[PDB]
């Protein structure tokens, strides 16, 4: 009922290939033979 | 930076377009038949209380090569911050170029 | 006042940091873990802050925050160089209006790339014909011994 | 990547110092007279219940190629998906360098 | 009226804005700020996703 703030509580490890007409066509086919290809990501560092 | 606490969990079905903090590593080539890889490793503490590292590495590289070298970059992290390791998980993937490809491998944080 | 941490930061701290590593990300790392900010997940961010987001020394950050944070960072593995990087933060007099980053990074002294983002700060200002209230900012430098980092930043979080 | 239904909207009144999810491309140059294009293209599908895909593109080019390819770009995505396209939005810009010049095209996503 | 998208992880954008613009200045960041300026979102924080 009250959201709680809290911070990310699960990690998952992907990986994927992909070849691409582009670099970031290729780019979006190895994140999607991740299997993360339909969320946005923000890299963190 | 893996928050204390936080449970390596095989990829959730994520909300279609959610915007998920992940680390990741990519190599992109055009070089015909060139092997290229990426990989992810996760260095967990023993005391709990600690977080857990993320390393990413990406190269002109076997996968078996990407993954050793990755696994020692979350070795030395935790050495300098002098804390007790537990296991490291890691992944990689290699690729080998036909015409222009990438190598991608990501560590993505969520919440359950 | 609920649900704090779902709206903006609205402090900012200047960090900076040095260190060598064995490789480029280990020595990235031991820079951000010497300024104070090793252990929390940075989200680069473009160079703006919250109006009148408070300036404050670093706060003691839950690990693995998700902090917004405006960087600048250097690598070099060329022996005896001197590297530096700096941050700066523009406060406008207008309190609606918000506050500038900038960050900075290159093969100069400590002075001289305190001295560049102040610079820049103030151009930013400029370009906008926003009146400057002030201008805060940290640099630091690293020589080089086997492969180094210099790392300077304005993180954004909570009070 | 777009959340599905996402509406394209004029940029609306953006708060002061807010945290804009924004995907992104840009390209800076120090070469006196020389042009230099950045362009986004939004790709939506027909079917609702997808994602939208965003690409971006920045190079030495004029506004027309910039935007041609980041068209390119994004029916590609959907190719490689096996979704319909519905249509493309897309915006280009050109910027001629006088000392130093940056070209900067952007899908800033919002709340409504 | 605030969000931040990194901690409101389950409010997601409904709304995307196809923005462009360019610029000169003294430094790469300050020209690269001039052109989100000339673009229209130079006085907010962007999140980069990909
Ligand atoms: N699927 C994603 N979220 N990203 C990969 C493609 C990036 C297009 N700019
Ligand atoms: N301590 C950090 N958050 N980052 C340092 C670099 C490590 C990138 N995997």
């Amino acid at each position: 009922l009250h959201a709680y703030f809290k911070l990310p509580n699960t990690v998952s490890l992907v990986a994927g290939s992909s070849e691409g007409e582009t670099p970031l066509n290729a780019f979006d086919g190895a994140l999607l033979n991740a299997g993360i290809g339909n969320v946005a990501l923000i890299r963190i560092s | 930076i893996m928050p204390p606490e936080a449970e390596i969990v095989p990829l959730p079905k994520l909300p279609m377009g959610a915007l998920v903090p992940t680390a990741y590593g990519y190599i992109i080539s055009d070089v015909p038949g060139e092997t290229i890889s990426a990989a992810i490793s996760v260095a967990i503490p023993k005391d709990k209380s600690l977080c857990g590292l993320i390393m990413e590495y990406e190269g002109k590289c076997s996968k078996k090569e990407a993954e050793k070298t990755v696994r020692e970059m979350a070795k030395i992290g935790f050495e300098m911050r002098g804390w007790e390791l537990d296991r490291i998980e890691s992944i990689a993937v290699e690729h080998t170029v036909e015409k222009l490809g990438c190598a991608f491998a990501a560590a993505a944080l969520w919440y359950k | 006042p609920l649900h704090a941490y779902f709206k903006l930061p609205n402090t900012v701290s200047l960090v900076a940091g040095s260190s060598e590593g064995e490789t480029p990300l280990n020595a990235f790392d031991g820079a951000l873990l010497n300024a104070g900010i090793g252990n929390v997940a940075l989200i680069r961010i473009s160079s703006i802050m919250p109006p009148e987001a408070e300036i404050v020394p670093l706060p003691k950050l839950p690990m693995g925050a998700l902090v917004p944070t405006a960087y600048g960072y250097i690598i070099s593995d060329v022996p005896g160089e001197t590297i530096s990087a700096a941050i700066s933060v523009a406060i406008p007099k207008d309190k609606s209006l918000c506050g500038l980053i900038m960050e900075y990074e290159g093969k100069c002294s400590k002075k001289e790339a305190e001295k560049t983002v102040r610079e820049m700060a103030k151009i930013g200002f400029e370009m906008r014909g926003w009146e400057l209230d002030r201008i805060e900012s940290i640099a630091v430098e690293h020589t080089v011994e086997k492969l180094g980092c210099a790392f300077a930043a304005a993180a954004l979080w909570y009070k």
